[PDB]
């Protein structure tokens, strides 16, 4: 059905099949009855009541034939929902089927037009995939060849135990002088003991050399990598991949160092045994047994990371700004993975632990964490589990009795305890920022957002007393996200650009270069201006802004641009520079025997929260040159009617 | 700014 055909393609359209579906004409149906709708003239019954009237009724009548198929398979949620649906459709359009049929025909018609976009495969006739392969295949190296000396172990073992019961079985029985030159049949024996042990050595030395260097490779590219990525994802970057490759990498080299030990050990056993005068497990014994604890300490410690930054519940669009007296989560997850580490590793939580500024930095707020200080690390399962703890219940407290821009770390410490082996581990939150009121979310925001953009250290926290620049091909990409988070659209070339020169002027340039004071710093800043946009769109624009029917961002200067020789109503929608609260205004053109230019006083929530910005723009009205009131509001900027652009929007 | 609301 062309139902199915949707179903396959790029999470793209599929996402944009969603938004044609809302509770006036609900999906369950349109997939329920897909086959019997996709088939009828709807095209015909959207232009007669009659046709119209009797195919609502055969609608209904296929619902009620679903309904018992459900009934059948005691699908008692289906049951309630397709009952609902049917009960909705009902007093929706039993009155006015005629409509419903215009619903149903657009609604397949605008899918179509969806898998006709969705041919772009012309356009489509390596960076990280070939790393990806590389490491699998350098870790699989390091098992591979783990097991091949654990083999030989095994072989080298059994040698010197035949061996030596040949041995104490001569000597142990009871010209016979040249005869016990059959000491040579030993003299043999030793021969290859030594050459068997040099051998085994040299696979364990040349084992550690690869791991180490792969080792590299894990903690200094793709444990950085990640990290950055959960960075940027934080901070309304693209969703950063999940830990399983590296818990993966991470607990393969780990078995294999941790068996590397186990060799070691049996390599002894087999000292104890028997040694002599230039024995190579006793000249490298040390040696290695050094290099491989160095490699598994390093390897454990890195592996010990913040799966989830420090988050309210309660602001979860905001992850690192953290306010006072409200409760607040992390999560820790130690990327190795070993059953014999389950419910071993107690981790602790510590706030603004060695930091200078505590006495360094004057006036230094300090706080105090307050819920559970300590969680033990279990065993969690996602589709491959996890070794992770996590704290629900902190809630910071002001000890007391630049500005807020000051930045603090939440630190975790855990230890790992068994035979004669310790090692501690501990690792920090990014930075963070401690508020006291809402009212400075946005502004907090604003340091996180400048901290994360430039830094990829965890820890500085002095940041904010040398605040490097932004190169505007940067923070013009941060801001679109910004957008592209709370709403279901970021912003573009042209909306960017006024945006861009806004902040570098003129000559604005993808290398331009925004200083933190240009951006959180005779009116109010940049960042809390842009900032209190997305709220008047979150609150009062979402569907205007997110069908594009918005331009937000133009010049005055690029205003009339476009405006001038243009249709006589045709206007713009663009959201106030002046306003210190956010508010949109609409400028449009008119003829009045060049073009004449016309610009409403930014309307603002506090007009928005009594009548609807749609229906403000259907009914305003002005005096016009003839001393007569209409409104001058027809065309949007392509070109498109008032009506027929917000239309839906329209209260009434 | 020129019109009234
Ligand atoms: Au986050």
């Amino acid at each position: 059905s062309q139902w199915y055909e949707l179903q396959q393609l790029d999470s793209k359209f599929l996402e944009q099949v969603h938004q044609l579906y809302d509770d006036s004409f609900p999906m369950e149906i349109r997939q329920y009855l897909a086959q019997w709708l996709e088939k009828q003239d709807w095209e015909h019954a959207a232009n007669d009541v009659s046709f119209a009237t009797i195919r609502f009724h055969d609608l209904l009548s296929q619902l009620d034939d679903q309904y018992s198929r459900f009934s059948l398979e005691n699908n008692f949620l289906l049951q309630h929902n397709i009952r609902k649906s049917k009960r909705n459709l009902q007093d929706n359009f039993q009155e006015d089927p005629i409509q419903m049929s215009m619903i149903i025909y657009s609604c397949l018609k605008e899918e179509r037009k969806i898998l006709e976009n969705a041919q772009r495969f012309n356009q489509a006739q390596t960076v990280m995939l070939d790393k990806q392969k590389e490491l699998d295949s350098k870790v699989r190296n390091v098992k591979d060849k783990v097991m091949c000396i654990e083999h030989e172990i095994k072989s080298l073992e059994d040698l010197q135990d035949e061996y030596d019961f040949k041995c104490k079985t001569l000597q142990n029985r009871e010209a016979k002088s040249d005869q016990k030159q059959e000491q040579l049949l030993l003299k043999k024996m030793y021969l290859m003991l030594d050459n068997k042990r040099k051998e085994v050595v040299h696979k364990i030395i040349e084992l550690l050399n690869v791991t180490e260097l792969t080792q590299n490779a894990l903690i200094n590219d793709e444990l950085v990598e990640w990290k950055r990525r959960q960075q940027s994802a934080c901070i309304g970057g693209p969703p950063n991949a999940c830990l399983d490759q590296l818990q993966n990498w991470f607990t393969i080299v780990a078995e294999s160092l941790q068996q590397v030990r186990q060799q070691l050990k049996k390599l002894e056993e087999l000292e104890q045994k028997y040694t002599y005068e230039h024995d190579p497990i006793t000249k490298n014994k040390q040696v290695l047994w050094d290099r491989t604890f160095s490699l598994f300490q390093q390897l454990i410690q890195s592996s010990f990371v913040v799966e989830r930054q420090p988050c309210m519940p309660t602001h979860p669009q905001r992850p690192l700004v953290l306010k006072t007296g409200v409760q607040f989560t992390v999560k820790l997850r130690l990327l190795v993975k070993l059953q014999e580490l389950n419910y071993n590793l107690k981790v602790k939580v510590l706030f603004d632990k060695d930091v200078n500024e505590r006495n360094t930095v004057k006036g230094f707020r300090k706080f105090n964490i307050l819920g559970t200080h300590t969680k033990v690390m279990n065993m969690e399962e996602s589709t491959n589990g996890s070794l992770a703890a996590e704290f629900r219940h902190l809630q910071l407290k002001e000890q007391k009795n630049i500005v807020t821009e000051e930045l603090h770390s939440l630190s975790f410490e855990t230890q790992l305890c068994q035979p004669g082996l310790v090692i501690d581990l501990e690792t920090t939150s990014l930075p963070v920022v401690v508020i006291s009121n809402v009212s400075q979310l946005p502004s907090g925001w604003a340091s996180i957002l400048w901290y994360n953009m430039l830094v990829a250290e965890p820890r500085n926290l002095s940041f904010f007393l040398t605040p490097p620049c932004a190169r505007w091909a940067q923070l013009s990409e941060v801001l679109s996200w910004q957008f592209s988070s709370v709403t279901k659209r970021g912003l573009n070339v042209d909306q960017l650009n006024m945006l861009g020169e806004k902040l570098l002027g003129p000559n604005a340039s993808p290398d331009g270069l925004i200083p933190w004071t240009r951006f959180c710093k005779k009116n109010f800043p940049f960042w809390l201006w842009i900032e209190s946009i997305l709220e008047l769109i979150k609150k009062h624009l979402l569907p205007l802004w997110n069908d594009g029917c918005i331009m937000g961002f133009i010049s005055k200067e690029r205003e009339r641009a476009l405006l001038k020789d243009q249709q006589p109503g045709t206007f713009l929608l663009r959201f106030s520079e002046s306003s210190r609260e956010g508010a949109i205004t609409f400028t449009w053109v008119e003829r009045s025997q060049e073009p004449d230019f016309h610009a409403v006083e930014p309307y603002t929530k506090k007009e928005l929260s009594a009548v609807t910005f749609p229906d403000i723009i259907r009914n305003y009205k002005v005096m016009a040159a003839e001393n007569i009131p209409e409104n001058p509001l027809k065309y949007l900027y392509p070109n498109i009617d008032k009506d027929h652009a917000f239309g839906k929007y329209y209260s009434r | 700014y020129d019109k009234p609301h």
